[PDB]
């Protein structure tokens, strides 16, 4: 149901928050750039890809950063401390395999060890010292993210690391591939450090002020063993999420009803979603400068924040279907 | 996802 | 390896958060005037020092408020009570002296008594009655500071109450003097309520629409007794740290690396800083309109937030130098 | 140092306790049919290779067998809960990719998910429902291990799963290629369920009923950070660990000062390890029927039990080296 | 569905750990006897039963010990302290009558007293002092069982004291009943002290040398309320339970799947059992001289350990069904 | 059953 | 320094 | 490696 070589493609490729320049950015740009009329980069490492069209400016952001380790200390004997990029719990680090990144397209593997706080946690390289560390190519600042991979699970699931909106960014690319002469004036745009706080898309959607607005992004699905049934959120399978409200952002009630009468009309599979907490793109898009209404497709995925993270293929395709229709309606929504 |  | 008068004036210099205009604001316009094109005060307090030049327009900002505290209620035998302005903590108020400030240049001392917390902290002056201590000068909104003066430690360091960056904004003070026909459109900003949320460098900021920003501040220099390496963060005497990243901002991974190798050739000591938490302004600089590369030079200081905050000359003089190189320099960068 | 291809076939070959027969066992027989005289299969499934030789009869035992799960229900929305092969530790199950065997040589993948205690841990492999999860082939009684392979980390170590023994696997293969002419009549064992509690050892000695025993294992490298010296027990690339006693066995110390007093004269490193617990193939193997003097050689290894183990190869070879020696000399001793 | 009669014969004859011949031994030899071709007793007490026949040598242990208490001494009032032969819980003896036995064939009642531990408890005989308690036929040594008796529950179910096993006791007589001309060399086995650790099995599995060993016992059966139903283990009704672990013994895969086979092809009920703990005769067995191979089939039983145990008739009548099928086929298996 |  |  |  999903471009399988494509989605790998995203979810493998390095990138965390502030670093997105070193692997995801030429991705995006790669894939995309055939199917819009101009793809420019911003000052905090945005993409925007273009795609002229005849109605309201609408911008549609997925994240592109993923969650990551960033080397703060060398030991002397060549094992490496580190600080988290975005919201890393100790308890996934623990036994775990990573790709230290000694530079763009290179990695060397490591080893986390040392429920654990952080000034516990340490990574083994399999050098013997702080001098042989470095001629290793680590130095204070070195990214590392989990040396994961996509996998299928099943009829219609996948496990990866980063699906935590590189499932988004799939869906951008795959929405910017289906719209056809649509009555917008689209600004598609893979942001950058939406993990440390929505940064990149408070400051592209400043320089894009769009009419509209619209993000994706993964919400929670916790539809697991011992869960009780009010608190799963969502459930694998059963349609995108349309986001009603989060920690970070109350959608515009009439883009969450426009959005859920087109999925009926559309027989696009759909769910409610609402969070006690989480924080979104959407967040920082809707209280850009006089004010923006906005929407948000989520796509429901099982452990956040991991190297494991698991997705349906259903939810996927809804998710595109639903965006691609909204895309073609805007034009007649009335707010 | 910021938080979970 | 500091010129000792000129810090004595700006460290010594009552203003606290929101109440800069008490004290620090004319000593820094005093002592910047003579060196720069125009000097401005904006809406919020800050103070614009405007240095005409052929180049990229760079903002350079450091923080000219100080933490401290104000008068909450006078109780009824005439001992204060008091709420924080900014990060005070209440283990740094017992037993010790300050200054009680009843009008613009004019105190009375006060002491701090009674792990405390804020409830079981209260500040005596001497008076025996509510009425004896407003008849004193005393209201509700009276602001406070310790009783703080600049001294050396050893051949290198000094004690003082607000280096959390008066150090810096003795930085920008030697910058501008030193800064000669630079190849940019300069603008140094003292601003304002940094430690109540990076207020002043987010207005400031707006209205000068850098092309790239800068933040001096202090950073946490924990290379104390007790402390593991891998979390003492920056040592004092090994150089001015070149910022990675904080809880409020990732610095462009360009400008960090262009900085390094400007201190490497320039034979300027420096050491690379991350914290898992704190902020700087140029977590509001950078999330300007739509977005403004940034880098900070940080001056490593032990025991921050206190009335004992000590620094060394040697990591003073080479903030100084690296960003007086950075701006004579910055025309050549290519982000 | 190591014949890497060789180490990579037998680590990643499956063969949990009770179920060596799935994978390892074959390969064990493959890899070692060649350099001895005969090659059978025991009772139990201990894979005993015999190399006809005048002197002692001597049997080297490494456990083949790894640790794992195995399924104890299927839940009604397809979850898989497990039950410990070995001693496993719930910490290293979460967020962690595995393959669930669903026969011989065909896998699927499973996402171990849910400090956390067994009736907290579940699998989820896609499934919807417990039918959909038995038509895919799982059953209670299904194997699992981690989803693990070999790695280098380094100049001389190297990362994997299972290396608790499939690296003294590795090592009886490569003295079995290298022993030549010894006088010793040479019994080596792959043996069966040590994870459970050295339950191939004890059935296979019994049958062979030799006259001097030793067994390959890897011991604890605890020479990480935070960790006192003194409980460091070995250290990596430091040398073969000739073992003094641990909590299963205290080793003939006649044989233990020959083992050192060998690798001084042939200069191959080596260090003496002592256990407050852990038990080993030696602990049943000196207790057979009215005893068998006992000898034991380790590799060290750091993270035991997990799907990131780390050897050093230096290691390894001074292990290949010293068992080599060891039973061209043995003819000589005199206990 | 059971021969009753029998069944009460076998379970309220006494034979505590160590003490079998007082009671069980006799019951048994006098009920198997006519079934076999010769009956002995062995050093430490099993009672061996064999039946010759033309194939494998197979043994099938029940063992015919229960737990109880031990007087380890008398107090000066008359009443009495204990200690357990098994694991025996001390809330079980709390307001229970019990039979004190004075003599083989003699007991007086006895009431247990006083979460409890075992310096707490202690047992009423009606004695006011340790005189009249030793004149009473006491002594340090003396053995106790509780006062139960086998009742009906319900049209399929049983309660009794003692299940733990003497419903494999009977099982194994009812398999001799019905064994015809089986192509197997039978030794059937009520051994002696499993509750201490499965010595009896140990010493006659030694003795005998079999090729293939089968174990019958009870299993847990949690399906109770408030149990979470991955952790019920088995239900009552819902077959024999063929065991593929326990933490004594990983039984035989070729042998557990052989079982399963049988049971469908002569549609015998049954269900899969793994244990985390627990500890069964085939622990002993499968580790005699030079390997056993082994299986084991299982009662489902509640409340274990306890005077009331409860055993589902329909599970009891599949287990023996099963079990006569095995003997009869086993000369067709190949391992 | 040992155990339980 | 916000925080410390 | 029985224990760790
Ligand atoms: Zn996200
Ligand atoms: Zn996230
Ligand atoms: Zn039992
Ligand atoms: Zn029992
Ligand atoms: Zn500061
Ligand atoms: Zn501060
Ligand atoms: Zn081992
Ligand atoms: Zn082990």
């Amino acid at each position: 149901m999903v471009d399988y070589e494509l989605l790998k493609k995203v979810v493998e490729a390095p990138g965390v928050s502030g670093y997105e320049f070193l692997g995801i950015r030429d991705v995006v740009i790669e894939e995309i750039k055939d199917y819009v009329d101009e793809v420019k980069v911003d000052k905090l490492g945005n993409v925007i890809a273009h795609k002229k069209g005849e109605g309201p400016k609408v911008m549609i952001a997925a994240h592109m950063d993923q969650i990551g380790l960033m080397v703060t200390h060398i030991e002397k004997n060549g094992f490496l401390r580190v600080a988290p990029i975005g919201g890393v719990d100790p308890k996934t680090l623990i036994a775990q395999r990573f790709k230290v990144w000694i530079d763009k397209g290179k990695f060397i593997y490591g080893v986390g060890a040392s429920a654990p706080d952080w000034d516990q946690i340490f990574i083994d390289i399999g050098a013997e010292s702080k001098e042989e560390a470095e001629d290793m190519g680590v130095k204070i600042g070195t990214v590392i993210t989990w040396d994961g991979r996509l996998e299928r699970l099943g009829k219609h699931r996948f496990v990866s690391i980063a699906f935590d909106d590189r499932i988004a960014v799939y869906t951008i690319l795959e929405v910017a591939k289906q719209l056809k002469d649509a009555k917008a004036d689209v600004y598609f745009v893979a942001t950058v450090q939406e993990e440390v706080g929505l940064r990149g898309a408070r400051t592209s959607a400043f320089g894009i002020e769009p009419d509209y607005g619209f993000a994706i992004d993964v919400t929670i699905a916790a539809d697991i063993p011992g869960t009780p049934e009010h608190k799963q959120v969502t459930h694998l399978g059963k349609g995108t999420a349309i986001k009603i409200m989060d920690r970070s952002v109350i959608c515009h009630p009439t883009i969450v009803r426009w959005l859920e009468e087109l999925a009926k009309k559309h027989e696009i599979p759909y769910q409610l979603e609402i969070l006690l907490g989480g924080g979104t793109d959407a967040g920082a898009i809707h209280l850009t400068k006089a004010g923006v209404p906005t929407g948000a497709l989520s796509v429901p995925a099982r452990y956040i924040h991991s190297n494991t993270e698991v997705v349906d293929e259903r939810d996927v395709d809804a998710t595109v279907e639903l965006m691609t229709k909204a895309l073609e309606n805007i034009h007649e929504l009335k707010i | 996802x910021v938080v979970d």
